[PDB]
RNA sequence: AUGGCAGUCACGGGUAACGGAGAAUUAGGGUUCGAUUCCGGAGAAGGAGCCUGAGAAACGGCUACUACAACUACGGUUCGGCAGCAGGGAAGAAAAUUGGCCAAUCCUAAUUCAGGGAGCCAGUGACAAGAAAUAGCAAGCUGGGAAACUUACGUUUCUACGGCAUUGAAAUGAGAACAGUGUAAAUCUCUUAGCGAGGAACAAUUGGAGGGCAAGUCAUGGUGCCAGCAGCCGCGGUAAUUCCAGCUCCAAUAGCGUAUAUUAAAGUUGUUGCAGUUAAAAAGCUCGUAGUUGAACUUCUGUUCAGGUUCAUUUCGAUUCGUCGUGUGAAACUGGACAUACGUUUGCAAACUAAAAUCGGCGUUCGACUUAGGGAGUAAACAUUUUACUGUGAAAAAAUUAGAGUGUUCCAGGCAGGUUUUAGCCCGAAUACAUUAGCAUGGAAUAAUGGAAUAGGACUAAGUCCAUUUUAUUGGUUCUUGGAUUUGGUAAUGAUUAAUAGGGACAGUUGGGGGCAUUAGUAUUUAAUAGUCAGAGGUGAAAUUCUUGGAUUUAUUAAGGACUAACUAAUGCGAAAGCAUUUGCCAAAGAUGUUUUCAUUAAUCAAGAACGAAAGUUAGGGGAUCAAAGACGAUCAGAUACCGUCGUAGUCUUAACUAUAAACUAUACCGACUCGGGAUCGGCUGGAAUAAAUGUCCAGUCGGCACCGUAUGAGAAAUCAAAGUCUUUGGGUUCUGGGGGAAG
RNA sequence: GGAAAAAUAAGUAAACCCUACCAUUUGGAACAACAAGAAGUCGUAACAAGGUAUCUGUAGGUGAACCUGCAGAUGGAUCAUUA
């Protein structure tokens, strides 16, 4: 359960058996691909886009319907979210921590927490770099983070 | 699993571990640290020497007795040695300054339960086995 | 995490015959887990068994006869020349009468014994008796 | 030019370290040695230099230096180097004759005849190894017995038998010897005549007799914690089972003690195979690159044929002292074939079939003979790259194992077997193991690695450009052959699931988690404002202490520093240390909920970092209470101690530094399993009553402290639901221990 | 024309000295120090709640064992009491 010798459980999510698309719904792969890229253009995470398509337009599992995973759909349509949610977010809070730390240069529990969060980011870089899914010269230090802030 | 690692790729690890955790053995640690060479005999099994004087030593704990002992000077080594003269009348043969052949008593270290700081046995006087001098029909000078 | 599910599945099963369970559900399963299973089955240790299709990696249910005394795996699956056999036969097996040391070969997976027939054997996999 | 090496241990140090072949013990795995007959290396007193030669830095050749050895008429000289043999000296626990010869094995030379301390002979020689005597037989007496004869202790007999300072002759090597064998000679052995055994002899020792450790229950003598024993327990102080000695016993026995290193016992160094709550041993706690370890999918499967294989057999044929053949069923192997299904080309061979030809009889019935056709049948080219496994090539000899083989058995040599085919016969000198790295090669599992995702790939046709073999050669075209592109065609064009793994998004919610603010509340002190009155305070008793320049006391109020009561419990959160007044911000967290994405991203970790009550430290703050040191009372035989009166540092804080603590569950983290049961804390989902409550209850269920009962499961036990799923000994990984004290 | 002694430069480099450093051995004393033992001497720490408990850490003092402050842990002299 990641960086935790003691805490560990089970959040949820278990894709139902039937691999086909729900009955009630009618939507050529293309129909969705539009919503997906349209929604995406507005500036959305494939992570969030899929959420809409489930809560809003009853599409449980875009992959099951298109035969395409969201991020892929998006990448094929130029609408690819440069840096992956994964890294992006970690770095986001990783940063938020730093700002809070400044005015609270004494908050130790937070120094620690950041240490863990920065640790993770180095784990993703190792990964995303190895899958040639991020330039090798990539480096999160403080400038890589503030670089995205601009 | 247990402490030891069970990988087919981790032989090296186990190897170094054994070579290391192995220093915890005295028998090992002993011969490995050329300790045997530093004792009075310099590893040797026996040593010749000259009687420096016959002294007596007192028994320990539940025993009370005058042990016969000779202080010897080993030849090439040149050390003061505490040597227990065996059986009954034995010391009556050891004349001061004679040549004596000494050996240890049960594994070089602890002396016989009774003795205090003596680690050696006397087997020859002027190059004449003691036992021989102990039994009349054998030898005497 | 998890590793050598053959081991995961195997002990879960032993714990079964040992506790006297009437049947067992093995959660993480693979070709290996199944081959080993039909080899025990074929030799008559376990009873009929069903593989449920977990859309991820199947779950198996094995019926328990009551003849399994022990069935485990062997840590790293060392390599074993045909010459290295008696070493392991006298080692793992409770006698020169229940020879069941499953090995992996290039010739697939054979009984401790079959490997001498085919004349090859190779890496150890597990044992049962 | 600036590289080359390194934690997958460089560089440096030690080695009573020359490396192998091998040696000792060995269930398996291991442990310890290899100076030393084979091989390779190095060296000749240390060190450098050189002549010569095909060949050495030789070294039984030379030059100089350092240290030495021999002669001298002291001018000078040595064919002066024994780690060659034989010897001395030395060292020391420790290792043989200043012998013989060239006869055997080989060597050297101009070389059939010469030389060889190689080598062989012999001497010394209990290193060590093989075989083996110190007595055997019988009469008699006799114990036993015993079977008997048979109500008792008596006779016959016999026997596994067994005893004897009684009997008797046979046997025989030691021994010692004319001969013969053998030898270069000599010694010895072997064959063998004359001679050769009866008790101190022609001969057993060595080491013990409480326990471990086989053997005295002697009422034995001496000794008296003395002499001495004792491997470890322990013997011994006047009646010793361990001393001295007698006797009798035991053990191994031409051998047996002892000392030291070493092997096994040592699952007491542990890969197999340990331990780690309390016995030694989990680090205080988290992060984290090296290292180690990693989820699941990709021809499954069926039919038939065949070769053996096995096993079964209400069974068949053969043989005998235990096998074969035959049939079934069965399994699996194999190998084929075929089934969208492990290959393609070649050449060979080919096996059968469909057409066409020719030939015969009467267009057809049929037959033989041709082209086409793949299996099958070999060899080369292909199936991403290794691991790993099969197999053979290689792994010197000797040694180990081991076949044949009566060296008098045996060690062991490798010889030997039959003269009755004997101027010749028969038969031998086999075989296996050899892991680690290299080569050839068969391969389907696990494991790693790889191929088409920007795109591009694949197959195919044409076009174009570059390069090019044979065409005699040089050009120019063309063309074959490689490569580059463009295009068009073909193909289901190309991205496994989504791990009751992990990372993110999101959603209400929960917490004494944390950082800034803020905010209270009594209380302790101390101060003001009033109020009295003689005692307060403290102890078991009192005593220093305080007090009518007013104490203690009562009311109001204020200042100040710390502290958070009661609610507060096997309840909550935090990595741990630790965290409880209100309210407001700041970034964070679990769990639950998910038909959200991402899809191995992960487990643990040397290095290397973040934290870590107290106490303590530096420089400032602050200073109410309590209080180490200190000052005092009392208590005691003693009290600088346990009580009492005071009091400094600290205790509080800012900023630095310090890292330990019974930093405790004394129980490493991740993972899977297995008994029962309710009650909890957080989230969720159904339901019922009221009521329509951020409530209550019933029922589920994830996740979190904890308890109850119980185990034909664990343990030394206390005890453990894990301290369990470990002799039926192996999910992954880190740290730690190896009798005690000296010692952390 | 060959060619001895002599002499020559660069070179291999013996020995020796000086300047640093390594390895292996071995050495040393009064007083001191360490080791072990006891019915020495003084007291009594610890076990028994061992005079109302040990024990860990840190700090300060003391003939001596040890006492004392602050913080812990029970291996405790409790597994327990809002009505
Ligand atoms: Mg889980
Ligand atoms: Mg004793
Ligand atoms: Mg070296
Ligand atoms: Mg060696
Ligand atoms: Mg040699
Ligand atoms: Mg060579
Ligand atoms: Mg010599
Ligand atoms: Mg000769
Ligand atoms: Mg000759
Ligand atoms: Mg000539
Ligand atoms: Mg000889
Ligand atoms: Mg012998
Ligand atoms: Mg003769
Ligand atoms: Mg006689
Ligand atoms: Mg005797
Ligand atoms: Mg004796
Ligand atoms: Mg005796
Ligand atoms: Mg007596
Ligand atoms: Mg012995
Ligand atoms: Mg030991
Ligand atoms: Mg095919
Ligand atoms: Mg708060
Ligand atoms: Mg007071
Ligand atoms: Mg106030
Ligand atoms: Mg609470
Ligand atoms: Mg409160
Ligand atoms: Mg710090
Ligand atoms: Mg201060
Ligand atoms: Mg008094
Ligand atoms: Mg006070
Ligand atoms: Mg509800
Ligand atoms: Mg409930
Ligand atoms: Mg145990
Ligand atoms: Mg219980
Ligand atoms: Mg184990
Ligand atoms: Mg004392
Ligand atoms: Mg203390
Ligand atoms: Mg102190």
């Amino acid at each position: 359960m990641q960086m935790k010798g003691k805490g560990k459980g089970i959040s949820g999510s278990a894709l139902p058996f039937k691999r086909r698309s729900p009955k009630w719904l009618h939507m050529t792969p293309s129909t969705v691909v539009d919503l997906s890229v349209k929604l995406a253009k507005k500036g959305l995470t494939p992570s969030q886009i899929g959420v809409i398509l489930r809560d809003q337009h009853g599409i449980p599992q875009v992959r099951f319907l298109t035969g395409q995973k969201i991020l892929r759909i998006l990448k094929k349509n130029g609408c690819a979210p440069q840096l992956p949610e994964d890294l992006y977010f970690l770095i986001k809070k990783a940063l938020s921590i730093r700002k809070h730390l400044e005015k609270n240069r004494k908050d130790k529990d937070s120094k620690y927490r950041l240490i863990l969060v920065e640790s993770r980011i180095h784990r993703l870089s190792r990964y995303y770099k190895l899958n040639q899914k991020l330039p090798p010269k990539w480096k999160y230090n403080a400038q890589t983070a503030s670089a995205l802030v601009q | 699993g247990v402490g030891k690692p069970r990988g087919i790729r981790a032989g090296r690890k186990l190897a170094r571990h054994r070579k290391d955790q192995r220093w915890a053995d005295n028998d090992f640690n002993k011969r490995l640290l050329g300790s045997r060479w530093r004792n009075p005999f310099m590893g040797a099994s026996h040593a010749k020497g000259l009687v420096t004087e016959k002294i007596g030593i007192e028994s320990k704990q539940p025993n009370s007795a005058v042990r016969k002992c000779v202080r010897v000077l080993l030849r090439k080594n040149s050390k003061k040695i505490a040597a227990f003269v065996p059986m009954d009348g034995c010391l009556n043969f050891l004349a001061e300054n004679d040549e004596v052949l000494v050996a240890g008593l049960g594994r070089q270290g602890h002396a016989v339960g009774d003795i205090p700081g003596v680690r050696f046995k006397v087997v020859c006087v002027k190059g004449i086995s003691l036992l021989a001098l102990f039994k009349g029909k054998k030898e005497k000078r | 995490v998890k590793v050598n599910i053959l081991a995961e599945c195997l002990k879960d099963l032993v714990n079964a015959e040992k506790m006297g369970k009437k049947q067992v559900l093995l959660r993480p399963v693979s070709k290996v887990v199944l081959k080993f299973l039909r080899i025990m089955q074929k030799n008559g240790y376990i009873g009929e068994f069903e593989v449920i299709d977990d859309h991820r990696s199947k779950k198996v249910v094995v019926e328990l006869i009551g003849r399994i005394n022990k069935c485990g795996v062997i840590s790293p699956r060392y390599d074993v020349p045909l010459a290295d056999f008696e070493k392991w036969t006298n080692n793992i097996l409770p006698s020169r009468q229940f020879g069941n040391v499953v090995l992996t070969t290039t010739y697939g997976i054979l009984t401790h014994e079959e490997c001498r027939k085919r004349h090859t054997g190779g890496k150890i996999l597990g044992f049962f008796y």
